[PDB]
C-alpha cells in the first residue's frame, strides 16, 4: 500500500527511463506531466479491476417514502452531502471511509429482516430493478426498510489534490501490468512509428501477464461451493 | 549583406527564403480551393519544397 | 457524472496530447476546435448506447379522439410545444424533464389500467403498430385512454451552450471507448498516410474493450427469468 510518489519514483526508475518526462537526476516526474500519469493509471486500475474481480465492497441505503429510484452517488451520502441542496440523505457512512463512487456491478441485496430481494427478475413482483447499472429501484417503499446492497468495487480515484486518495492499494503480481498500460498510453501518444512499435510490445505485455496471474489463480477468483440442491430437490 | 535579408524568422515575408516560401504556397492553395487536392496534399508538397 | 470541461481536460491530458488542437498550457482545447469534438462525442455515444442497452427510459401518451398517428417529438410535448401550431399537446414532460427526443427501440406498451398491450402484431385486432421508429398507432381510440412507453433511450445531447446538458452519464469501464472514438475521428480527419495508420489502430481499441465489457458483463446486460410457461401449458 504505497502512496502516489512512490508510483511516480517507480515509473522515473522503470520504464519511461529514456524518456523526457523524467527529471535531471532521474528522480521523480516533471509537475507539468503529472496529470497525464495520474489519468493512464486511473485507467489502468479501472480496468484490472474490472476484470479481475479483485474488490468486494458494501453500502448501505435508507428507503425514502416519495422516491423510487437510489442512484449510488456520493451526493446522497452522509459523510459528503452538501446540507442547502440534500435535505436528507440516504447513503450511510457512519463508521469509516468515504463511499468513492465505484459501483462496477451489483451482486446481492439484502432485506434489513434477513430476506434476500431478488435483482432484475420480471416474473417475481418483488423484485428490484436497476434502470442504469448504478441506479436501483424499489417500487414499493415502505416505513422503516432499509436495504444492503453488495457489490463489486473499482479503485477510488487518484488526484493528489491535497484531498484525493494518495494511496495505491492493488495486488503486489499486478503493478508491472499497471506500469505496462501506462508506458503503452505514453509511447502511443508520441506519435511516431518506433514508438508506436514500442507501445504494441508494451500492451503486449500487460496482456500476457494478465493471462499468466489468471493461469495460475493467485488472485483467489475461482470459487467453488457446497451443494445445497442435492436436498431441495427430494434425494435421499 | 545581413542575415536579416535572407530570412526574418516569420512566415510573413521581406526576406528572400520567406518569399520563395509564401509564393510555392500560395499556387498549392491555388490548386487546393479548386476540389482537386486535400490538405495533406498540399502539405506534403510544401514541406518537400522547403 | 461529470462535467464537459472533464471531457476536454481529459482529452487535453490523454490522447491528442502531441496534437495542435490544444492550447499552450495542454489543460483545454482552443475554442475553434470544440464543436468538431462536441459532434465525435455525440456520435460515440449514440454508438454505445445502441451497443449496450444501458438507460431505460418512459414516455406518458393520451389519446385523442381523432388522432391514429402518434409521433414522439418536442412538438407534441407540453413543455415544447407552439400554441398557435399545435391546439393541444399529448405527450406529458415535467418542468425539469423536457423530453429530448431518445427513442432507439420501443420495448413495452402498457394500458393505463395496467394490462399490456401487443405491439406490431399482424393478426391480433387489439394491438399497437409502428409505421416508424419513432411513431406509435392506436387504431381505436377511447375516452379516458392512456397509454405508457418503455423504451430503449440514448444519451441526451452535448450543447455546452449555457442550456445544454453539460454532463455524461457513463460507467467508467467505457470512458476509453469513448476516447478512442474520437482520437479515430480526428485522426482519420487529416488525410495523411500516417495519420490513417495511427486511426486504425484506435478504432481497434475501440471494439477490443467493447468485446471485453461483453466478454465479462461489466454491465449486466443478461437477463433471465423464472419460468411461467410450466403452468401454463398444464403441466404438474
Amino acid at each position: 500500500m504505497y502512496y502516489i510518489e512512490e508510483l511516480f519514483c517507480r515509473l522515473a526508475n522503470g520504464v519511461l527511463n529514456n524518456t523526457g518526462i523524467v527529471t535531471d537526476d532521474r528522480g521523480d516526474i516533471e509537475d507539468d506531466s503529472k496529470p497525464f500519469i495520474i489519468v493512464a493509471a486511473n485507467e489502468a486500475l479501472t480496468r484490472l479491476h474490472g476484470r479481475f474481480n479483485m474488490r468486494n465492497n458494501n453500502v448501505v441505503v435508507e428507503m425514502q417514502e416519495g422516491r423510487t429510484n437510489y442512484p449510488l452517488l456520493a451526493k446522497y451520502a452522509v459523510q459528503s452531502y452538501d446540507p442547502n441542496e440534500v435535505k436528507c440523505p440516504f447513503i450511510m457512512d457512519l463508521a469509516g471511509e468515504k463511499f468513492a463512487e465505484d459501483v462496477i456491478r451489483i451482486l446481492e441485496v439484502y432485506d434489513d429482516k434477513g430476506r434476500r430481494r431478488p435483482l432484475n427478475d420480471r416474473n417475481n413482483p418483488c423484485s428490484l430493478f436497476t434502470p442504469r447499472p448504478n441506479v436501483l429501484q424499489n417500487n414499493a417503499p415502505k416505513a422503516w426498510e432499509v436495504l444492503n446492497v453488495m457489490y463489486q468495487a473499482k479503485h477510488p480515484k487518484l488526484s493528489t489534490a491535497e484531498d484525493g486518495y494518495n494511496e495505491i492499494d492493488i495486488p503486489d503480481t499486478l503493478d508491472p501490468a499497471l506500469d505496462a498500460y501506462i508506458a503503452y498510453r505514453y509511447y502511443t501518444s508520441l506519435n511516431t512509428p518506433e514508438s508506436s512499435a514500442k507501445a504494441a510490445e508494451y500492451l503486449s505485455f500487460y496482456d500476457s501477464i494478465c493471462r499468466e496471474v489468471v493461469e495460475y489463480d493467485l488472485t483467489s477468483d475461482t470459487e467453488v461451493d457446497t451443494n445445497t440442491l442435492f436436498r431441495k430437490r427430494g434425494w435421499r | 549583406i545581413t542575415t536579416e535579408q535572407l530570412t526574418t524568422r516569420e512566415v510573413g515575408g521581406s526576406g528572400v527564403f520567406d518569399a520563395l516560401m509564401q509564393s510555392a504556397s500560395n499556387h498549392l492553395l491555388a490548386e487546393f480551393k479548386n476540389n482537386r487536392i486535400t490538405g495533406g496534399d498540399y502539405v506534403k508538397a510544401y514541406i518537400a519544397t522547403m
